[PDB]
């Protein structure tokens, strides 16, 4: 899955 | 780290909007240890937040920065007691990446030789009780002189910023 | 509170070296403060995270129960509910009974 | 009491059986009463004591330490004694500071 | 002892169970034998005999 930071 | 003017009457939105700017992918110092906390205590027996970030890839397709939300959302849902099954443990980890994932808005044998290495690893161990000898002391002796390097390292780049390249040199 | 299975811990010494256990940074630091030549902690390199394994020589708390002689109270009658007299859900939390 | 070093426990659950240790019958039953299917208590029919050996997912406490930012006191100067003002040793042990 | 035990604990084998279900039996026996006791209290010897 596309790698997301933490928002 | 960054302490806005009014942290007290600035409104949340607008407060995740000051933060958003200095920070990336940091997990934090405050939120890294309450993570580990709700890991700890609520965990099953064996249940590192190693496992179960190896079940939340493996399962649930769950990169670095991606089981850092789906580990956040469970720390604000944290069990009031510990989970019994590594079965409870695991459909307690599905539930809570699927509550990050309407929140984000993203839809979703080599073992067999590592059930033997393992005895392997303990015929050692007490082979080496009975040796009385001490497989970890050299990363002892190791970690300490590391210490005393940093240590001097530290004296002598302060000498540097006193005296500058030139005159040390 | 059970009278009759009490909870208690009591002191022992480990005999022989337990086996290593996976722990955070922070947390097996806390472990070192307190049993230092007794205990080893490590890092391991792939997680960040730290091993601790407990020497010989160190202390530990192992819990028991023990049967306790009173076993009846005169106690408020069964599901009475500070929120049915209608305090908020704050206050009970924040407060003691 | 250290501010600098201050105990507390942690609990954690034993990942693999403990290795055993001898115990006496009484004390031994009160940890029973207590992990039920987590330990294993037995007879060693020369001594009349028992064995205790914790099984994988019984409860255990571990010692650990912890660093408190107040270290400063206004305390009662040292070396005073309710000794010296003349109370009785009874007392002393008897009463709370 | 040791290699031994290690040994168990891979094969998974429980190697105290024999005295678990020894000692139950062993409960259940004193229980029976008790109530017997009494009935030959209550009823005696010839009686019961």
């Amino acid at each position: 899955i596309a790698d997301e930071p933490v928002k | 780290g960054t302490t806005p003017e009014k942290p007290e009457e600035t409104p949340l939105e607008e407060l995740a909007e000051t933060f958003q700017d200095t920070f990336s992918g940091a997990l934090g110092k405050q939120s890294s240890s309450l993570l580990s906390r709700l890991i700890s205590s609520k965990m099953p027996g064996g249940f590192t937040i190693t496992v179960a970030r190896k079940y939340l890839q493996t399962r649930w397709g769950l990169p670095s920065g991606r089981q850092d939300g789906v580990l956040l959302v469970a720390l604000s849902n944290e069990p009031a007691a510990r989970l019994g099954s590594e079965a409870d443990a695991k459909a307690f980890l599905d539930s809570m990446a699927q509550k990050y994932a309407s929140i984000v808005g993203v839809d979703l044998l080599e073992e067999i030789t590592k059930d033997h290495k393992v005895l392997a690893r303990q015929q050692l161990q007490v082979l080496a009780r009975y040796l009385k000898m001490d497989l970890d002391n050299g990363e002892r002796k190791f970690l300490k002189e590391k210490d005393t390097v940093a240590e001097l390292q530290a004296q002598l780049d302060y000498l540097n910023a006193e005296l500058g390249e030139f005159f040390v040199n | 509170y059970n009278p009759e299975k009490k909870e208690m811990i009591q002191e022992v010494i480990v005999e022989e070296d337990l086996e290593p256990f996976e722990a955070s940074k922070e947390t097996a630091e806390q472990f070192k403060h307190q049993h230092g030549d007794k205990v080893d902690i490590f890092e391991i390199p792939e997680t960040g995270e730290y091993s601790v394994k407990l020497l010989k020589g160190a202390t530990l708390y192992i819990p028991k129960a023990l049967r306790f002689d009173r076993l009846v109270a005169g106690q408020i009658p069964t599901g009475w509910n500070a929120k049915t007299y209608g305090i908020s859900d704050d206050i009970i939390s924040q407060v003691d009974p």
